[PDB]
């Protein structure tokens, strides 16, 4: 019915995703009886965004993977929207960030953002 | 990443666990009422993540059931800054076609928003690809399923139809056929 | 909350009453049931069996409009008497 | 004599076409709490004892 404040969230994407993983994982466990009747669609929700989720490249590895593209974003004036962008695709390969994607090239003048691009090749398919 | 939302509704305790395990029967509660549907804007069957606290639970007058109250964080797919995802097109239709992107269900394209030359051909109800680069009529023809990188704009909840739009034609890139 | 020093080391009878009341309805809607959960076993009467109480472990406070929340466990006073 | 005397009502709900809960008669026979009885009702001294007679009364 009410709300009160409708954006309080700044966290870990990948870790967002795997703690969706262990929602969809949890919620299924409600298969018994008594709750059965009740409430079920959190197992279909959960179950859509993991399929959604697994079409993405984003899986596969863990958020540290958030950690190296915030610290390697914020720390030369990337607003939060653009290493936003390159976690919800997690680029498959480093010329990806700078010509498969966009506006991830000149807030680093294209030099630190090269460190970014080989840990996106060692980790990220 | 994927925002927290505060919410305060009515929680009904049933007394068939007044003394029994309290936080996570809270939680299913939390779960009962917020279906994908209809509920508020912006919310569909989705949970939370962290407590903040709870506040007074009543029982009644003399009634029954409880009046537990909500302070929690409740997981939404809001529209953000036009996150960049894979598009599926999710079906056909000769105003628009649709898209899954995993936010909402419906997501409404219009022509133009296709290949500035890809039209929507109603004789067969498919979306072909007339991809008109390289000199070449190109026809790409893929139907319901067309391979897109989708990043979307918005959200809706009040009209008669969750419908979406994610805005294609990058400039910087082209070739909506794979953007 | 420790604004509970205007209260006799009773309840009133009114309160005791209704508590009674809600905790018939409490073991009248599934169970939080307490020290013997039907030793007392008996057909339709709802009321009549927790009654049978004498612990009461439950909280009820009293107020009043220009004042703060006089808290009082069932426990930690006397009883009807 | 109690046989001509004999009355009693199952429920009683508050109805639509004038409505009115099973005042008196044309309903059924029973009670009618009219201004001396509720006076008595309401003068008792229990909250919620006069909490129950609300929430009793006709329909809720």
């Amino acid at each position: 019915m009410e709300v009160k404040d409708a954006n309080s969230a700044l966290l870990s994407n990948y870790e967002v995703f795997q703690l969706l993983t262990d929602l969809k994982e949890q919620r299924k466990e409600s298969g018994k009886n008594k709750h059965s009747s009740g409430q079920q669609n959190l197992n279909t929700i959960t179950y859509e965004t993991l399929k959604y989720i697994s079409k993405t490249p984003c899986r596969h590895q863990s958020p540290e993977i958030v950690r190296e593209f915030l610290t390697a974003l914020k720390s030369h004036k990337l607003t939060k929207a653009e290493k936003l962008q390159l976690l919800n695709h997690r680029p498959v390969t480093a010329v990806e960030i700078q010509l498969m994607v966009e506006e991830s090239e000149e807030r680093l003048t294209e030099e630190q953002i090269e460190a970014l691009l080989h840990t996106v090749t060692s980790i990220l398919p | 990443m994927f925002v927290l939302v505060e919410m305060v509704d009515t929680v009904r305790i049933p007394p068939w666990q007044f003394e029994r395990k309290l936080n996570d029967s809270i939680a299913e509660e939390l779960n009962k009422k917020l279906a994908n549907k209809v509920v508020y804007n912006v919310g569909l069957c989705i949970c939370l993540f962290d407590i903040t606290k709870l506040e007074d639970a009543y029982v009644f007058p003399g009634d029954g059931a409880s009046h537990t109250k909500v302070h929690f964080r409740c997981v939404v797919f809001h529209p953000f800054l036009d996150e960049i995802l894979i598009g599926k097109i999710k079906g056909c239709s000769p105003e628009g076609v649709h898209v899954s992107l995993g936010f909402f269900d419906d997501i409404l394209i219009p022509p133009e928003s296709l290949q500035q030359p890809a039209k929507f051909d109603e004789a067969e109800q498919v979306w072909v690809w007339e991809y008109e680069t390289e000199e070449g009529a190109h026809d790409l023809y893929m139907d319901t399923g067309e391979e897109i990188r989708f990043r979307v704009v918005d959200e809706s909840f009040v009209d008669t139809s969750y419908t979406l739009v994610g805005s294609i034609s990058e400039p910087g890139l082209g070739l909506l056929s794979w953007w | 909350a420790n604004q509970k020093r205007i209260t006799t080391p009773y309840m009133t009878k009114y309160e005791r009453a209704r508590v009674l009341g809600t905790r018939a309805l409490q073991i009248a809607m599934c169970a939080p049931v307490m020290v013997e959960l039907e030793g007392e076993t008996d057909p339709l009467l709802i009321a009549m069996k927790e009654l049978k109480a004498r612990k009461i472990p439950i909280i009820i406070r009293r107020y009043l409009p220009d004042g703060s929340y006089e808290d009082w466990g069932v426990d930690e006073l006397i009883i009807t008497d | 004599m109690v046989l001509d005397k004999m009355h009693a009502r199952a429920r009683g709900p508050r109805a639509v076409l004038t409505r009115q809960p099973t005042e008196g008669r044309s309903r059924d026979g029973g009670l009618r709490l009219g201004e001396m009885e509720r006076d008595c009702l309401i003068g008792y001294g229990a909250s919620m004892l006069l909490l129950e007679r609300l929430m009793i009364s006709s329909d809720a």
